[PDB]
RNA sequence: AGACCUGAGUGUGGCAGGACUACCCGCCGAACUUAAGCAUAUUACUCAGCGGAGGAAAAGAAAACAACCGUGAUUCUCUCAGUGAGCGGCGAGCGAAGAGGGAACGAACUCGUUGCCGAAUCGGGUCUUACAAGGCCUUGAGUUGUGGCACAAAUAUCAU
């Protein structure tokens, strides 16, 4: 709640950056296939627990 | 006939010769600009970051993680020339350290960022 | 020479001087640690035809096992399935104290090279072998070419794998003829060779 | 009972994460990877989950030094 | 525009480390300028002034690793260099023999080399 | 159902089939023609290496052991030191110029040796060893 | 190994010379010593020279 | 009031652990299954478990086979041989070896003993183009034996 040691810090933090979406620029590349982030949390549906 | 005047035997104090101080472990050189430049990485420009430049005269500048509130000052000092009071701190949620800084009040925070160019 | 008075000597293990010498000698080793750091050899009769020299990098250690036969580890004293396997007590390790002995030697001191081991004394409770090691990164033990050959890596654990003489002697090994048929070069290498399906193209 | 009214009593954690591992086995209580029996020197490999030793292995990860020096020493080099 | 290597490694340490100072300040405020505008012409200057700190550091280190090494790969006596400097190489071939021995052998043996070499000769 | 079979006998009993459990212990030979060929190209490649040598050293005619085989002549490496002794040539020098030298023989019959004593002395005749 | 019962062959090396002539032992055995590894490589080398 | 012996302490110089494990080596080691039941047996000297190396490992130079007109390290292969061997509730099942044709193979060697030597050895230096198959200083190890040489009542050993 408000004990998280900084390395679990570190941790969730990663993964407040690993949560944006595919930026478009990258749907233009020559041969890419990636059209969605399909990695996205959502904090309700799965924990990291981390 | 050593004198013994304890149950158990501890051992002699015998001589202790020190270290040797081995040369170094590496050859990578160093310098002053990276003890100063790794530190202190980019100021911050938000509607808070800016808020405190003029009201207050702090400053904002999202400083490496692993730092210390004693070498903000010292590497303000060693990058703008200004002298630092108050360093607080704070790891957001990103990862990134923060620092607001005073400066001194002697030192116009809002003569810094137009020098800094924020 | 000097040999063959110390050889006879200890063919002659069981007079009364000779156990005198071991009944002391054995109450020593008994307040002893299991591995103990010797100077020189206690037999160095023994252990110079070992393939022990009195150069540097050569260091020799009394280990103490532990007599009488195994006793096989089931919870309780329970031994499940089959009654073939319903003897708890009565298995005897197939693998003879000596090698248990260079073995207990090589995963304390990984540095060292165990060459041979010895018998030393033994008493109704413990048995000491004398493990002749070498220190492979000595330069003596590199520039001499009677005993470079243990420096190659692979010698690094020889005991571990039955490569030591007392550990060639639970392997059947030491019979060559008919007598191992089975034995050579290994229990599973023949093993694997008469239980092979070989199938050749042209059938 | 013994469904979702006992699953509310889920308040600690039995397992928090392993500094070598780096997986959510380190068992707090008795302190060990469940996964990699971290602090024991020896990672925790067991022949009956193949299947988890090959998730494991090397080439599973980065392999930093080894993408080097299997290049240096087939390259003569060592 | 940048340092050019090629005519970089003709300076000096104290006249690199003048060098490099210049260019993390120069990097230091294209840092700046990256948080508050875009400026494409002021910004894009990053990838050529951050890989010019690399080419400094590099030759930086380049030298201090040879007059480390024409210090230390001496006749000294107890030539013992630090293990960084040391030709690295894999541990086994830093243990197994090196080629003055394994080739080693002793009296006895040295000398049926001579009485009885190996002959080249050919059947006719 | 069975009936004037011969019973099978098959051995196939011990897990030999590589199944999913099982890691199989069959040997299929379907790199022998693949061998052949490596086999033949180390052979023809130490041939020339070797050279002017001949590849294959001197052996002498040994017979078979068993009332089988004992009419049957044969080459058993190495000739004796009898052999070499009842020729001039030392089995120290004789091991290094292509004679193969086997000191466990033991030249029971006169007849065996006359026959190898012989054979080498046309060796030591068809021989130019040129020196170094 | 004073408690137990020593044996008449083992016994041998409790009674020793006495200190009387034990000097004078060690007298001859001292002045007709080797060579000290510089007299003897020195000795060896008046054989060449 | 010192040597030696047996142990310490840190100073230097190193090493070991860990990963990988298909193969390989040691130990450990089942059971399901088969026997139309099942306990011997079989599965299997297998799986799992512990340990350990290598590019191969292991084995290897006869305390071997044979009984012949003899063969001659190990390994591997075809074969002997699913065996008129043999083991086996003599049931289910199991089950080799010599020989033979091959592959490979310039494959042999060195300690200890023995005799003759007895520090000629080893290590720290140093000197030399790094030369440590050497020079020349070294108690520092070592005589509780490092090293050298010879191979049999038959040879020729042994020194200039
Ligand atoms: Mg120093
Ligand atoms: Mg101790
Ligand atoms: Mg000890
Ligand atoms: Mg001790
Ligand atoms: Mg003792
Ligand atoms: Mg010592
Ligand atoms: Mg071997
Ligand atoms: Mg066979
Ligand atoms: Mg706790
Ligand atoms: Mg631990
Ligand atoms: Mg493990
Ligand atoms: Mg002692
Ligand atoms: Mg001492
Ligand atoms: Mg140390
Ligand atoms: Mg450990
Ligand atoms: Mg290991
Ligand atoms: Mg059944
Ligand atoms: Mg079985
Ligand atoms: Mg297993
Ligand atoms: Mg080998
Ligand atoms: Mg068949
Ligand atoms: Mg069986
Ligand atoms: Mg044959
Ligand atoms: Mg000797």
């Amino acid at each position: 709640g408000r004990f998280k040691p900084l390395a679990v810090k570190k941790k969730y933090a990663k993964k407040m950056n690993q949560n944006k979406p595919v930026p478009y620029w990258i749907r233009l590349r020559t041969g890419n296939r990636i059209k969605w982030n399909e990695k996205r949390r959502h904090w309700r549906r799965t924990k990291l627990n981390y | 006939r050593k004198s013994y005047t304890r149950p158990q035997f501890r051992r002699p104090h015998t001589y202790r010769k020190p270290a040797m101080a081995k040369p170094s472990n590496r050859v990578t050189v160093e310098s002053k600009d990276i003890a100063a430049f790794s530190v202190i990485r980019y100021p911050l420009t938000t509607d808070k970051a800016m808020k405190k430049i003029e009201e207050n005269n702090t400053l904002t500048f999202i400083v490496d993680s692993r730092a210390n509130k004693t070498e903000i000052k010292k590497a303000m000092r060693k990058l703008y020339q200004v002298k630092a009071v108050k360093v607080n701190t704070l790891i957001r949620p990103d990862g990134l350290k923060k620092a607001y800084i005073r400066l001194s009040a002697a030192h116009d925070a809002l003569d810094t960022a137009n020098k800094i160019g924020l | 020479g000097a040999f063959m008075y110390l050889n006879e000597l200890w063919k002659k293990k069981s007079s009364d001087v000779m156990r005198f010498i071991q009944r002391i000698r054995s109450w020593e080793f008994r307040h002893q640690h299991t591995v103990v750091r010797l100077r020189r050899p206690t037999r160095p009769e023994k252990a110079r035809m070992l393939g022990y020299k009195t150069k540097q990098g050569f260091c020799v250690f009394r280990v103490r096992v532990r007599r009488g036969g195994r006793k096989r580890p089931v919870h309780k004293g329970i031994t499940y399935g089959k009654p073939k396997t319903s003897g708890v007590l009565g298995m005897k390790l197939n693998k003879n104290n000596q090698a248990v002995a260079e073995q207990r030697l090589g995963k304390r001191f990984g540095n060292l090279r165990v060459l041979n081991s010895y018998w030393v004394n033994m008493d109704s409770t413990f048995k000491w072998y004398e493990v002749i090691a070498v220190d492979p990164m000595c330069k003596t033990i590199r520039r001499d070419p009677r005993i470079n050959w243990i420096v190659n890596s692979v010698h690094k654990h020889r005991e571990q794998r039955g490569l030591t003489s007392a550990g060639r002697k639970h392997r059947g090994l030491r019979h060559k003829g008919h007598k191992a048929s089975k034995l050579r070069p290994s229990y599973r290498a023949a093993w694997r060779r008469n239980n092979r399906i070989v199938f050749l193209r042209k059938r | 009972t013994k469904g979702t009214t006992s699953m509310g009593q889920r308040h600690g954690r039995t397992h928090i994460l392993c500094r070598r591992c780096g997986r959510n086995s380190y068992h707090v209580q008795w302190e060990r990877c469940a996964a990699c029996a971290y602090p024991r020197a020896s990672r925790r490999r067991y022949n009956w989950s193949v299947k988890a030793i090959k998730r494991r292995r090397t080439g599973t990860g980065r392999c930093r030094y080894l993408k080097v020096v299997n290049r240096r020493i087939a390259n003569h080099f060592k | 525009h940048h340092m050019k290597i090629k005519d970089l490694r003709e300076k000096s340490k104290d006249d690199l480390l003048k060098t490099l100072t210049e260019y993390k300040k120069e990097l230091s405020q294209l840092r700046v300028v990256q948080q508050t505008g875009g400026a494409e012409t002021r910004l894009g200057r990053i990838r050529p002034i951050r890989k010019s700190i690399a080419r400094i550091l590099t030759v930086l280190n380049q030298n201090e690793r040879s007059n480390l090494k024409m210090f230390y790969a001496d006749r000294k006596l107890r030539c013992k260099t630090p293990k960084v400097l040391r030709a690295k190489l894999t541990h086994r071939r830093r243990l197994a023999l090196k080629e003055n021995e394994k080739n080693r052998k002793t009296s006895r043996q040295m000398r049926q080399a001579h009485k009885f070499p190996k002959r080249v000769y050919a059947v006719k | 159902p069975k009936g004037n079979n011969a019973i099978p006998h098959v051995h196939q009993k011990k897990h030999w089939n590589p199944c999913s459990s099982q890691k199989g212990n069959v040997k299929v030979f379907l790199n022998q023609p693949a061998q052949k060929h490596r086999r033949r190209r180390l052979r023809l490649l130490k041939a020339k290496k070797v050279f002017p040598r001949p590849l294959k050293a001197l052996r002498p005619q040994v017979n078979c052991p068993t009332v089988r085989h004992n009419m049957k002549r044969r080459l058993g490496r190495g000739f004796s030191p009898a052999e070499l002794k009842a020729a001039g040539l030392n089995p120290q020098y004789a091991a290094t110029i292509g004679i193969r030298v086997d000191s466990r023989r033991k030249n029971k019959s006169e007849e065996g040796m006359n026959v190898n004593v012989q054979r080498l002395k046309t060796y030591m005749s068809k021989l130019v060893l040129f020196p170094m | 190994q004073r408690r137990l019962k020593v044996p008449p062959a083992l016994n041998q090396f409790t009674k020793v010379l006495d200190r009387a002539s034990r000097n004078e032992a060690l007298k001859l055995i001292k002045k007709y010593a080797p060579e000290t590894r510089k007299a003897r490589r020195e000795r060896l080398h008046k054989a060449a020279e």
